[PDB]
């Protein structure tokens, strides 16, 4: 039930809609979607139309992953089951 | 002359054939070596999940209902006596 | 009279509508939904004569939509079984009668 | 021939039912009285894993070479009583009853005859 | 078939005499208790009030 | 005086511990049971005591009667938890077998019973080899199971 | 069942169990006086006829060693929430020093205010 | 009373009630011991 | 999953709560449980032990089926070796259960007198008797009350009489005849219940 | 080929102990049922989700080999530590033992002696530790204590 997240992004700073945003679209996105290779793509797009380009955002059940992420862009949650990690590289 | 009487029949087998003639003899092997009913379910997932990695779930009654959503070619059914050997591995 | 007069026969004639439950490892709340789905659902596919692939069928589906895509359930008269399942994604209740029901996540 | 045993077993005093189980578990013949096929499937299977069970224990568990069972007569609450004798690749299960349960039944019987001699009385009385 | 069933009947028939003799389970007078039993009848000082 | 007062106090004890049995003859094991339960303060002696650790003949008298009986190998009592309260056998290795293996084929008998007719529950079973016969009479609280050779 | 209160004495964690055990003996003690009531019969005291008692003396120590086992049961969960609110100490004196080691970083400030929200 | 100063000052009312009737039981005792041996006597 | 819905209906109706209370037997060691529901089984072990041996014995019994000619054949003998010197005497059959027939020993002869032991003999066990009653004089007379099986009526030296009730677990006397009963002398050879 | 290791042998030899029990066939194989077959003989776990668990995380699994031996090589470094505690008399003779023994005597019931409204304040006191003294040296042992007590 999400018990333990990670949570790196700016508050007060007028960026904290990207917090809000990245909940909000990885619950909607997920549910009608269905897939894990369609939720990171749908994620992506959405984030990058907002805040522009070089996000990159990997979604699976299990997985082991370490990147380099821009300073206060990389936040981590879990949707329901489902675990997604968003980021902004470049 | 058991083995030879017991005569496990498969109803329905969604397995290679090869694979199939092994779990027939695990299955006689199964209930002469298990004294009661609980204990043949849980030879026949450790027998399997040892051959095979992944989860394997066995459920065996006299009367039962199942409907179960298993890896494609993973799920044999058998019936011997009045006992189902049904494995079903789940990813 | 009381529990004297009552016979198996009797009580299984007396009530149909009868819950119990043996098992429980799945959370309350989960097990409230699910409860009365299960009850429903088997009483209106029972038809003239209950069968076993109609109930599991419209459990399965109804399961599947309402919480995870993998979701196996069976229901027997008598069976023993070993199955591996995810925290809190089982629960075991067997209806009034020869109608013994499992369901669980994967 | 066949027929006249199961007619027999019928005649012998305190019994109920007779269930022939093949080695397959299939019943060949149950008793009328008892309820036929669905009752014998759910006897057999109950049978052979008590059968098979027992067996198997004898020959391994108390450690006797060469030796196996030959009848097991399982006696419970009431009048039930469930003789099992196994003859080459068939084997069939007996329910018989105490005298006292022998007594009831027939009392029941009775009972059942008057009640159908009361519905034809008063057939006729309506017919009148 | 045949003759295996006149046999097992036979067999059968044979234990169903056996058990039919005596009851073999039967307690007599079972729950019935001692009913009527001599009672002595008693008195038992309580207590004494003396001046 | 203080063993006079010790005196006292055992004659005492000795009188709490009656009260039921009420002296007289040495009679009964359930009211020896009591006593040393409830008060383990004074024990022994206080009348003949009849025969030693033998509170009542009638269950254990019969039980003692059958394994005299001829062609009786023995009886052996099982507890409902899997266990021994009593073995009688020549060899320890049929006993122990015994002790295991038996119980488990009555538990898996019960249940054959149960399945027929629920209110039905297994008054006695009895399975016949061919060289032994053997009789097992199940209660909730103990399990007794006598192995006689067929005459 | 006994009922406790777990505050900050002093600034420092304690439950109101001495007070507890001296509580209990005022209850023990009364069940004393009533034992003195029967006057020796004669024309007297049976407080004493008690104390003679052995059984009587090894009873009070028993109802000694349960009020320890309950505050045993007591501390766990006391030390347990101390240890999480112990990297928060009393005083600002740590906050001070605190203060001055974060220096130039802006995220700094913001990575020490998201634990005091964690805190919260 | 199984079922604090409060407690305590409640606790020794009913044990002061006890007492009041402990106390009454004891002169009835003493009078019965007296009673049985001035019938043997 | 019958035993769980059972339970249920029990809950639902509070009506005469199940009894036998666990208290037990207990005590640890030196002869824990082995008593009412025990007992039951030990008496059905020991029948089926006695069964089987005399099971050749039974089968006659049941059915041997034995032009003026008579034929008597003797099955079963009940004795006692300590009993050995007291006399058969009266002899009857509880008039409820055909299998339960009572004999009580007395001592005949006049000059030789012993203590007389009643025996009830149940047919499903001959190695020793149901019930064992102990007696000051030899029991000249037993008789059993037609309306109830378990009032019996018993007859001894010095012409005392005794009522004994099987049902009563002690075995001591229900009634007893006193001098000032009016007890008569001698010995009470015949004594019946209206 | 070892190089100079000690090493625990209680539980070394315990491995090849049960390890021989099932593997007496002499197969030189090991299969997944096998290494259950002896903690499902003693029953020294409840379930093989048990031994499955540290198993499986020690790397993986398959059908039978060999290697897996090393399911008793591990479970005996599975076993941990025990502890539980029996009884309360024990701990009553320690609160009177300071010296965290039976031994010495008077200074403990100096220490019940305060605040102490105990009747026979101190004659009381002493004639319960003459009578717990059975041997005479002024002092109560465990074993003196116990018989005291019960």
């Amino acid at each position: 039930h999400a018990n333990e997240q990670i949570i790196d992004m700016p508050e007060n700073s007028e960026m904290k809609s990207m917090k809000n945003d990245a909940f909000s679209q990885a619950k909607f996105a997920v549910e009608n979607y269905k897939f894990e290779n369609k939720i990171s793509s749908h994620i992506k797009k959405f984030f990058d139309e907002k805040y522009g380009p070089n996000w990159h955002c990997v979604v699976g059940k299990h997985f082991n992953a370490y990147v380099s992420y821009d300073s206060k862009n990389f936040i981590f949650f879990y949707e329901g089951q489902l675990a997604i990690l968003l980021y902004r590289k470049g | 002359s058991h083995l030879d009487k017991v005569q496990p029949v498969i109803k329905n087998s969604d397995m290679s054939v090869e694979m199939q003639k092994e779990v027939e003899e695990v299955a006689k092997k199964a209930i002469d070596y298990c004294n009661t009913d609980k204990e043949i379910a849980t030879f026949i997932k450790d027998d399997f999940r040892s051959r095979y990695h992944g989860t394997w779930h066995c459920i065996v009654g006299r009367n039962f209902g199942s409907f179960v959503t298993f890896e494609r070619s993973y799920y044999i059914y058998l019936y011997v006596g009045q006992l189902a050997i049904l494995l079903f591995k789940t990813g | 009279k009381a529990v004297t007069d009552m016979d198996i026969n009797e009580l299984r004639k007396l009530m149909i509508g009868k819950a119990i439950i043996n098992s429980s490892d799945m959370q309350g709340d989960l097990l409230q939904e699910a409860q009365d789905v299960i009850q429903s659902g088997i009483e209106n596919n029972s038809a003239p004569v209950l069968n076993i692939e109609a109930a599991c069928k419209y459990i399965k589906e109804n399961l599947d939509k309402k919480f995870g895509p993998t979701w196996q359930c069976i229901i027997g008269e008598g069976y023993a079984y070993d199955v591996t399942v995810q925290n809190n994604t089982l629960l075991f209740m067997f209806y009034n009668g020869n109608l013994a029901v499992l369901i669980f996540k994967s | 021939n066949a027929d006249d045993q199961l007619k027999q077993l019928s005649a012998l005093e305190g019994a109920n039912g007779y269930v022939i189980f093949n080695e397959s578990g299939i019943p060949l013949k149950r008793h009328e009285k008892s309820i036929s096929h669905e009752k014998a499937v759910h006897i057999a299977a109950l049978v052979s894993d008590l059968w098979n069970v027992s067996k198997k224990v004898i020959q391994r568990d108390l450690k006797t070479p060469e030796n196996d069972i030959e009848v097991i007569r399982l006696r419970t609450k009431h009048s039930y009583e469930y003789i099992i004798t196994q003859s080459g690749d068939f084997t069939m299960l007996a329910i018989q009853l105490c005298g006292k349960a022998i007594e009831e039944a027939k009392k029941a019987a009775a009972a059942a005859a008057a009640a159908a001699v009361v519905q034809e009385e008063n057939k006729e009385k309506e017919k009148k | 078939f045949p003759q295996a069933v006149k046999d097992l009947k036979e067999g059968v028939e044979k234990c169903i005499y056996q058990n039919n003799q005596i009851d073999l389970l039967e307690e007599y007078f079972e729950g019935e208790t001692s009913e009527h039993v001599v009672e002595n009848l008693s008195s038992k000082t309580l207590m004494l009030f003396k001046d | 005086i203080y063993k006079t007062s010790k005196e006292i106090q055992k004659s005492d004890q000795r009188i709490i511990q009656q009260r039921v049995e009420n002296s007289i003859i040495n009679n009964q094991i359930y009211q020896k049971s009591l006593k040393r339960k409830t008060s383990k303060r004074k024990v022994r002696h206080q009348a003949n005591k009849k025969n030693f650790q033998k509170e009542m003949s009638e269950v254990e008298d019969t039980l003692n009667r059958i394994k005299t009986h001829k062609t009786v190998l023995g009886y052996l009592i099982v507890n409902s938890e899997g266990g021994v309260v009593r073995g009688a056998f020549k060899d320890e290795e049929e006993s122990k077998n015994i002790a295991n293996s038996i119980p488990l084929l009555t538990k898996k008998a019960r249940s054959v019973v149960r399945d027929l007719d629920p209110t039905n529950d297994l008054v006695f079973l009895r399975i016949q080899t061919k060289l032994n016969e053997i009789m097992v009479a199940p209660d909730d609280e103990f399990s007794l199971i006598v192995i006689q050779t067929k005459g | 069942f006994f009922q406790v209160e777990v505050q900050l004495n002093g600034d420092k964690v304690t439950l109101n169990l001495q007070e507890i055990q001296k509580s209990i003996n005022r209850a023990a003690t009364a069940v004393l006086r009533c034992s003195k009531h029967l006057y020796n019969w004669d024309q007297a005291t049976f407080y004493d006829m008690i104390a003679c008692d052995k059984e009587i003396v090894k009873v009070i120590l028993l109802l000694t060693g349960s009020i320890q086992g309950t505050k045993n049961k007591v501390n766990e969960f006391l030390s347990g929430f101390t240890k999480f609110e112990w990297l928060c100490k009393e005083s600002i004196q740590e906050s001070i020093k605190k203060f001055s080691k974060n220096g130039p970083t802006l995220q700094n400030y913001e990575d020490q205010l998201k634990k005091f929200s964690q805190i919260e | 009373h199984l079922p604090l100063d409060s407690f305590v000052q409640l606790q020794e009312e009913y044990i002061n009630s006890k007492t009041d009737f402990l106390t009454s039981k004891n002169v009835e005792v003493e009078r019965a011991v007296d009673d049985l041996l001035q019938t043997i006597m | 999953i019958f035993d769980a819905y059972y339970a249920e209906i029990m809950k639902d109706h509070q009506i005469e709560n199940k009894k036998k209370k666990e208290v037990d037997q207990d005590k640890k060691q030196d002869q824990s449980m082995y008593s009412t529901s025990f007992k039951r089984c030990c008496k059905i072990m020991e029948r089926m032990v006695v069964q089987n041996d005399q099971e050749d014995k039974y089968h006659d019994y049941r059915y041997y089926w034995s032009k003026n000619e008579g034929h008597l054949l003797p099955i079963w003998r009940f004795s006692n070796e300590k009993q050995r010197k007291k006399n058969v005497t009266s002899i009857c059959w509880n008039p409820l259960y055909p299998d339960l027939f009572a004999v009580s020993l007395g001592s005949y002869d006049f000059t030789k007198q012993r203590m007389g032991l009643i025996c009830l003999y149940s047919l499903k066990n001959t190695t020793h008797p149901e019930y064992a009653f102990n007696c000051e004089a030899g029991v000249m007379c037993l008789d059993f009350h037609p309306k109830s099986a378990a009032l019996l009526a018993v007859g001894l030296y010095d012409g005392t009489v005794l009522v004994y009730d099987i049902r009563n677990k002690h075995k001591k006397p229900i009634y007893q005849s006193t001098v000032r009963n009016q007890k008569h002398t001698d010995p009470v050879w015949q004594v019946k219940w209206n | 080929m070892a190089s100079e290791v000690m090493n625990l042998s209680e539980e070394d030899i315990q491995f090849c102990q049960k390890a021989f029990s099932d593997y007496d066939e002499d197969g030189l194989g090991a299969i997944k049922v096998s290494d259950l077959k002896l903690a499902l003989e003693n029953i020294g776990c409840s379930l093989s989700e048990n031994d499955l668990f540290k198993m499986i995380s020690e790397v993986d699994e398959k059908n039978t080999g060999l290697i897996k031996f090393s399911d008793f090589l591990n479970i005996y470094y599975k076993q941990k530590y025990a502890n539980l505690g029996d009884d309360d008399q024990d701990l009553v003779d320690a609160f009177v033992a300071m010296g965290g023994n039976a031994d010495t005597t008077g200074s403990v019931d100096a220490n019940r002696l305060i605040q102490i409204v105990k009747e026979e304040f101190e004659m009381t006191i002493d004639i319960v530790g003459l009578i717990r003294e059975i041997d005479k040296d002024g002092s109560g042992e465990i074993e003196y204590e116990e018989f005291k007590l019960l």
